[PDB]
RNA sequence: ACAGGUUUGGUCCUGGCCUUUCUAUUAAUUCUUAAUAAAAUUACACAUGCAAGUAUCCGCGCCCCGGUGAGAAUGCCCUCCAGAUCUUAAAGAUCAAAAGGAGCAGGUAUCAAGCACACCUAUAACGGUAGCUCAUAACGCCUUGCUCAACCACACCCCCACGGGAAACAGCAGUGAUAAAAAUUAAGCCAUGAACGAAAGUUUGACUAAGUUAUAUUAAUUAGAGUUGGUAAAUCUCGUGCCAGCCACCGCGGUCAUACGAUUAACCCAAAUUAAUAGAUCCACGGCGUAAAGAGUGUUUAAGAAAAAAAAUCACAAUA
C-alpha cells in the first residue's frame, strides 16, 4: 500500500484560470499567510496544473485536487478529482437544488 | 535540492568515464602487482615495505602457487595446509583444492587465484570458498602416504559453560523489574553464552559479500 | 551572606514535595539477594582471577615470539603494601 | 592531517614498524580473558537487539495500537 | 494597532488564545457565506473574528473564502481520506460554530496535553550544552565541583605547567 | 554535513577550560569531530573529584542500551566506565593495568627494603 | 497609508551608511605630493596649513596637519584619520601626528 | 529613549544634523604581576622541517580531522530519499545524493517584457495541439557566506578538469610582497578523538600541557591619560592679538580670551585613557487647505469592500 507523494500539498482547492492545453487545466489556489509585521492575512496566489481526463474545465470553476502519486512531468503533479462548482451552474450541497447567487431557481418547498 | 539556473556540467560525468575506462583497460596484473624484492623487503609496485614480524616466513618458505604449478592439473584435489594454522593448533586445518587458474603474466608461473573447501580444526564445509591470503609465503603440501593421518580427526567435545551470571548492576535490574510486576521467582538469571559462538581471528573471512536474503 | 543567616528577610515560595508516591518497596533502595558469587567469596566471573597457563602454549609463544622475547613473571601479589 | 596525493616525508621513509616485546605468560592470559570478554559482550549486544525489536513490534502493531485506531474510527462514524 | 475596525483581534495574544486543532487528516476547510441578510450574521462574524484564529494553530491547513455563490451559508471540510464534512449554519451564532467545529473535527483536551507532554521529554535537564537547547553550559555551574579556572584560579599543585617541571626536574 | 561511511559510536565529547577537562558521553558519527554534531547526548564524566571526593558519572540506562542494541560501537574509555558502573563486564585491559601496578608497587617495596638493609 | 499599501510595501528598512572619505577603513597611509596653505569661509579667516597627498587606494585627495609648525615635504609618508574640518570645506582628512615622518608638535623652547 | 543642543529681532509649528549609552579593529600617549578567553590584512607568490599510517605479506585508512569565505542570492525550514557504512536472527539503525515544495528568504522596475521558456497520444519514435513564466516583480544587473550543538561551498587557474595553462602550504610553524592590521621555523602522544591490528600496541602540528601580545574579564603588587564656554561633571595666572591655533553640533581668537599655547587649581575614567572607522539602535499603525504629499478628468480589468437603513433623474448656459 505504498501510493504515497512527495508533495507538502495533498488535496487543494482552487479556481480555475484556463484550459488552453490539451487535457490539462491551469487552476490558482488561494491560502492565507501571516504578515509578520502587521499580523494580518493576505490572499496568496499560486497556479497549479490539474490533468483532466474527460475536459470538463470551464474557466470560472472551482475544483478540488488530488495529489497524484508520480508525477507526469516537471509541473504537472496533480489530477483533478471534482468540479465543486460549476460555473453559472450551481447546485446548493445541503438541499441539492439548482441556484443562481442568492435566489434559487427552483422551489425546494415544492416537490411536485 | 535544486535551482533554476542550474548548468548542465558535462567534463565530470567525461572524466568518470574515462577514468573507469582506464582502470578497466590498465588493470594491474596479479604478478607485476605482487611482484616483490627479497632483499630490500620493498614491494616495486605499491612502494610498500614488510612488517619485520614478515620477514623471517618469505625467505624460509614458498607460497601457494609456487608450491601449485609442478603437478598435473594444479593440484585439483589436492589438501593444502599453510604454517600458521601448523604452528597455533594441534589439530589439522588443510583446503581442498576446487579450481585454479593462475595468471600467464609470470615467467614462473607463481601467481593466480584459487578456490577450495575449507576444513579448520576438524569442521569442514559444504561450500566451496575463495582462497585467502594465497600470495603469503606460508604455504605447505601435504604427501599423498600423509593424506589419510591428518584427515582423520578425534572428535573432543567443548568444555564451555553454556551460561554465565550476569553483570552486577544488569543483574539488579532484571530481579527490580519482575519484583515491580508481581513475579517473585528467585531463580538467578542466567546469559544463554550460545548464539554468541565467535570464529577464531585466524579464520579466513568470506571474500565475496552476502545479497539479500 | 545576611540571607543565608536568617538575618534579613526575603521571599520562600511555597515548594511541593519531590515525589509523589513515598514507597522504599522498590529494589533500588532495598537490599537485593545476594549473589551465589558473591556469599562464597569467589570472583563475579573466573576469567577475573589469575590462572598458570600450560607449559605447552608457552612454548608455542616464545617460538612464535622468538627474538623479541621478554621477561615472563609470575601470579600478581595478592596484596599491595604501602611504601 | 596529510591527504591521499601529498607525498609523504623523507626522514622516516626507510622504517615500517617496531613491535614492541611480548611476555609469553601475560600475553597468553589476556588472550584468554579478551576471548571470554567478546563473547559476553556478543550476547548482551544480541539480547539488547532482541529488545529493540520488541519495543518496535509492540509500537507498530501492539494491542493498545489496535484499540487506539479502533477508537479514532469509532469517535470518527 | 491604530488602523482596522477591532484593532484587538491583530495582536499575538488574540491569535493565540483561539483553541480550535484540527486532526492531522483535516486539509481543506472551505467557507461560503453571504454578505446580506440576517440569516448570515453568524458566518460573517464567525469570519470576521474566528478564522484567524483557527489558521493560526493550523497553519498547515488551507482556508479559502466563498462569497455570495450559495444562498444558505456553509462550512465543507475536505480531509485525506477523501471524505467531506458539510456543516451547515444559517442561524447558529459565531460561538455555537466554534464549539460544533471542535467536536466533529477538533482534538480532544487530553490528547493536547498528552502531546506537550511528550515533547517536554525532549529539552532533558540532565544534559548540558548552549544555552538555548540545555539549562547548563559546564559542570563547574554545579555547585561543589572544581569551579571554572577563569573564575577561581586553580592550586598550583593541579595546573599542568607545575607537574610538566617536577617531572622534567 | 554528508560523509562517505562511518559507524555509529558511543564516546566521550572533552570539554571546559584549561586544567579542568570535562567529558560528556554523546553518541555520534564516527567521521564526524570529536565536538561536532551528535544524535543524543547519554550523560557525563567529571574527571576531577569535589568536596566529598566523589567523580560523578551520569548514564542513561534505557537509552545506552538501545542505541548498543542497534549495533553501536564502544571506544575504550566508554568500555572502562561502563564496566566500573556494573553494566558490563570488567574489561580486561583493567585487570592487567591493575596486575601491573601490583608487580610495580612490589617491586617499589622491595626495592626500598634492599637499599634499607 | 492604510493595511494594504502598508503590506504591499513593507515595513521600511534604514539603508546601509554610505563610506566616507576612506573607503571605510579607520586609517591610510599616503605619500606628500605638495604642501600649499588653505584659507577658511567667513567670519572665520587663517592661514590653515593642508597638504595634498594620495592615498594607498590610490586616489589622491587634500588633507589637513592639526597643531603648529611642521617639517613635512613631498615625497614623505604620513597617515591621515577621517575626521574633518568645519571651516574648509572639501577638506575632509587630518594627519594623525606622531607616526612616520611626521612628529608631534615641538614645545617652544 | 525620560530626552538634550541648534533655524528666528521674537513666539508657536513642521523638519534635518549632532550630543549622551554599549561592543570590535587599528593608531596615538602610557604601562607592574598573575590567571582565563581570544588571536583577524591578503582565494597574492612561497625556501626549509613536519602534518597517514597500521599490519605476519592480503587488506583497511589516507582534506575523515583540520583550513578558508573565493564563489553563488546563494538559502532557512520541510517532504521524500537511492546509495555507502555499521550490527545481526536480514531487518533495525547512523550519514544522507538526486529530486521535490505549505511558508519564509539582500538591494534595485531608470532591469518590463523573457524568447521556446509548454502540453497530449502512444512511443520512449512519430504525430497532434499553440501554448508557458511575469507589476503579488518574470527575465536582468549590483552587493554578499549563513537563519549557528550547526549548515552551504571551494581545495592553483580555465563554473567541471579527459585535456590545457602550468608546476600549487586557503595543515602547523615560518618567509617575501602587500596592508592602518605583526603568536613559537617549540614539547609530548600522559588524557580524549580518529586510522589499523585478535591482542600487548603504534602513528597522529586534531588535541593536551606550555611560549608570545593590555585585544577582553578578574584579582592584586600598578599610575598615567583626557577634559574644564554651552549641551555636559570642572580653574587661575601669563603669553598671543580674526595672528599662531581650537571644535562632536552651536561657536571662540580682530592688545583686559574661564574656548588658542603654558602655568596653578579642579573634574572624570583608571592599567588603561583619547581619537578614527565600522556595527548595535534609530523613519510612517505618522501625514497629504497653507509645510514634502489627493496625481487634469471619467470608465473598466486585476483586486477588494457590502454586513443597520435607504437612494433612476430632470424649468435654465451640456455636447455634435
Ligand atoms: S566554563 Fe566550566 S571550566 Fe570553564
Ligand atoms: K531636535
Ligand atoms: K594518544
Ligand atoms: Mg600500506
Ligand atoms: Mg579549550
Ligand atoms: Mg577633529
Ligand atoms: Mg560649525
Ligand atoms: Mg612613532
Ligand atoms: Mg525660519
Ligand atoms: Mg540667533
Ligand atoms: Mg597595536
Ligand atoms: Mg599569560
Ligand atoms: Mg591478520
Ligand atoms: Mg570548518
Ligand atoms: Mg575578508
Ligand atoms: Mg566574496
Ligand atoms: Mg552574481
Ligand atoms: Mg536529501
Ligand atoms: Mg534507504
Ligand atoms: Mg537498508
Ligand atoms: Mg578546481
Ligand atoms: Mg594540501
Ligand atoms: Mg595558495
Ligand atoms: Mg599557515
Ligand atoms: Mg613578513
Ligand atoms: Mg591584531
Ligand atoms: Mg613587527
Ligand atoms: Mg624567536
Ligand atoms: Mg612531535
Ligand atoms: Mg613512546
Ligand atoms: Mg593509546
Ligand atoms: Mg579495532
Ligand atoms: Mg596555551
Ligand atoms: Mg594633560
Ligand atoms: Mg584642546
Ligand atoms: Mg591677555
Ligand atoms: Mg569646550
Ligand atoms: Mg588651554
Ligand atoms: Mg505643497
Ligand atoms: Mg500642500
Ligand atoms: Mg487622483
Ligand atoms: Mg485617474
Ligand atoms: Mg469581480
Ligand atoms: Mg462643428
Amino acid at each position: 500500500s505504498i501510493a504515497r507523494s512527495s508533495v507538502h500539498a495533498k488535496w487543494v482547492v482552487g479556481k480555475v484560470i484556463g484550459t488552453a492545453m490539451q487535457k490539462t487545466a491551469k487552476v490558482r489556489v488561494t491560502r492565507l499567510v501571516l504578515d509578520p509585521y502587521l499580523l494580518k492575512y493576505f490572499n496568496k496566489r499560486k497556479t497549479y496544473f490539474a490533468h483532466d481526463a474527460l475536459q470538463q474545465c470551464t474557466v470560472g470553476d472551482i475544483v478540488l485536487l488530488k495529489a497524484l502519486p508520480v508525477p507526469r512531468t516537471k509541473h504537472v503533479k496533480h489530477e483533478l478529482a471534482e468540479i465543486i462548482f460549476k460555473v453559472g451552474q450551481v447546485i446548493d450541497p445541503v438541499t441539492g437544488k439548482p441556484c443562481a447567487g442568492t435566489t434559487y431557481l427552483e422551489s425546494p418547498i415544492s416537490p411536485e | 535540492m535544486a535551482r533554476k539556473k542550474v548548468r548542465p556540467r558535462l567534463i565530470a560525468e567525461l572524466a568518470r568515464r574515462v577514468r573507469a575506462l582506464r582502470e578497466q583497460r590498465e588493470r594491474p596484473r596479479d604478478s607485476q602487482r605482487y611482484a616483490l624484492d627479497y632483499e630490500t623487503m620493498m614491494r616495486p609496485h605499491s612502494g610498500n615495505r614488510l612488517p619485520m614480524r614478515a620477514w623471517a616466513d618469505v625467505r624460509h618458505e614458498s607460497r601457494l602457487l609456487q608450491l601449485l604449478n609442478r603437478l598435473p592439473l594444479f593440484g585439483l584435489g589436492r589438501l593444502v595446509t599453510r604454517k600458521s594454522w601448523l604452528w597455533q593448533h594441534d589439530e589439522p586445518c588443510y583446503w581442498r583444492l576446487t579450481r585454479v587458474r593462475p595468471d600467464y603474466a609470470a615467467e614462473n608461473l607463481d601467481h593466480g587465484k584459487a578456490w577450495g573447501i575449507l576444513t579448520f580444526k576438524g569442521k569442514t564445509e559444504s561450500e566451496a570458498r575463495e582462497i585467502e591470503q594465497v600470495m603469503y609465503h606460508d604455504w605447505r603440501l601435504v604427501p599423498k602416504h600423509e593424506e589419510e593421518a591428518f584427515t582423520a580427526f578425534t572428535l573432543v567435545p567443548e568444555d564451555t559453560p553454556l551460561s554465565v551470571p550476569y553483570p552486577p548492576l544488569l543483574r539488579a535490574m532484571i530481579l527490580a523489574q519482575r519484583q515491580k510486576y508481581g513475579d517473585t521467582s528467585t531463580e538467578e538469571p542466567m546469559l544463554n553464552l550460545e548464539r554468541a559462538r565467535i570464529d577464531p581471528w585466524d579464520y579466513p573471512a568470506k571474500l565475496e559479500a552476502k545479497t539479500k536474503t | 551572606k545576611a540571607r543565608d543567616h536568617g538575618l534579613l528577610r526575603y521571599h520562600i515560595p511555597q515548594v511541593e514535595p519531590r515525589d509523589l508516591d513515598f514507597s522504599t518497596t522498590h529494589g533500588a533502595v532495598s537490599s537485593t539477594p545476594p549473589a551465589p558469587t558473591l556469599v562464597s567469596g569467589d570472583p563475579w566471573y573466573p576469567w577475573y582471577s589469575w590462572k598458570q597457563p600450560p607449559e605447552r602454549e608457552l612454548s608455542r609463544l616464545r617460538r612464535l615470539y622468538q627474538g623479541r622475547l621478554r621477561e615472563e613473571s609470575g601470579p600478581p601479589p595478592e596484596l599491595m603494601p604501602e611504601v | 592531517r596529510k591527504t591521499r596525493h601529498d607525498p609523504p616525508a623523507k626522514s622516516k621513509a626507510g622504517r615500517v614498524a617496531t613491535p614492541p616485546a611480548v611476555d609469553p605468560t601475560e600475553f597468553f592470559v589476556l588472550t584468554e580473558r579478551y576471548r571470554q570478554y567478546r563473547q559476553t559482550v556478543r550476547a548482551l549486544r544480541l539480547e539488547f537487539m532482541s529488545e529493540v525489536r520488541k519495543k518496535l513490534h509492540e509500537a507498530r502493531a501492539g494491542v493498545q495500537a489496535e484499540r487506539k485506531a479502533q477508537e479514532d474510527a469509532a469517535e470518527h462514524r | 494597532p491604530m488602523k482596522g475596525r477591532f484593532p484587538i483581534r491583530r495582536t499575538l495574544q488574540y491569535l493565540g488564545q483561539g483553541d480550535v486543532v484540527f486532526k492531522d487528516s483535516v486539509k481543506v476547510m472551505t467557507v461560503n457565506y453571504n454578505t446580506h441578510g440576517e440569516l448570515g450574521e453568524g458566518a460573517r462574524k464567525f469570519v470576521f473574528f474566528n478564522i484567524p484564529q483557527i489558521q493560526y494553530k493550523n497553519p498547515w491547513v488551507q482556508i479559502t473564502m466563498f462569497k455570495n455563490m450559495t444562498p444558505s451559508p456553509f462550512l465543507r471540510f475536505y480531509l485525506d481520506s477523501g471524505e467531506q464534512v458539510l456543516v451547515d449554519v444559517e442561524s447558529k451564532s459565531n460561538k455555537e460554530i466554534v464549539e460544533h467545529i471542535r467536536k466533529i473535527l477538533g482534538k480532544n483536551e487530553e490528547t493536547l496535553e498528552k502531546e506537550e507532554q511528550e515533547k517536554k521529554q525532549l529539552s532533558h535537564p540532565a544534559h548540558f550544552g548552549p544555552r538555548k537547547y540545555c539549562l547548563r553550559e559546564c559542570m563547574c555551574e554545579v555547585e561543589g565541583q572544581v569551579p571554572c579556572p577563569g573564575l577561581v584560579p586553580l592550586p598550583k599543585e593541579m595546573t599542568g605547567k607545575y607537574k610538566a617541571a617536577l617531572k622534567a626536574t | 554535513r554528508a560523509y562517505r561511511g562511518g559507524h555509529l559510536t558511543i564516546r566521550l565529547a572533552l570539554g571546559g577550560c584549561t586544567n579542568r577537562p570535562f567529558y560528556r558521553i554523546v553518541a555520534a558519527h564516527s567521521k564526524c569531530p570529536r565536538d561536532g554534531r551528535f544524535v543524543e547526548q547519554l550523560g557525563s564524566y567529571d574527571p576531577l573529584p569535589n568536596s566529598h571526593g566523589e567523580k560523578l558519572v551520569a548514564l542513561n540506562f534505557d537509552r545506552i542500551r538501545h542505541w548498543i542494541g542497534c549495533g553501536a560501537h564502544l571506544s575504550k574509555p566508554v568500555e572502562k566506565l561502563l564496566g566500573l558502573s556494573g553494566f558490563y563486564p570488567l574489561h580486561p585491559m583493567m585487570i592487567t593495568n591493575a596486575e601491573r601496578l601490583r608487580r610495580k608497587r612490589a617491586r617499589e617495596v622491595l626495592l626500598a627494603s634492599q637499599k634499607t638493609d | 497609508a492604510t493595511l494594504n499599501q502598508m503590506h504591499r510595501l513593507g515595513p521600511p528598512k534604514h539603508p546601509p551608511g554610505k563610506m566616507g572619505p576612506t573607503a571605510g577603513r579607520p586609517q591610510l597611509k599616503g605619500v606628500v605630493l605638495r604642501t600649499f596653505i588653505r584659507k577658511p569661509k567667513k567670519p572665520n579667516s587663517a592661514n590653515r596649513k593642508c597638504c595634498r597627498v594620495r592615498l594607498s587606494t590610490g586616489r589622491e585627495a587634500v588633507c589637513f596637519i592639526p597643531g603648529e609648525g611642521h617639517s613635512l615635504q613631498e615625497h614623505h609618508v604620513v597617515l591621515v584619520q577621517g575626521g574633518r574640518t568645519q571651516d574648509l570645506p572639501g577638506v575632509k582628512l587630518t594627519v594623525v601626528r606622531g607616526k612616520y615622518d611626521c612628529g608631534h608638535v615641538q614645545k617652544k623652547k
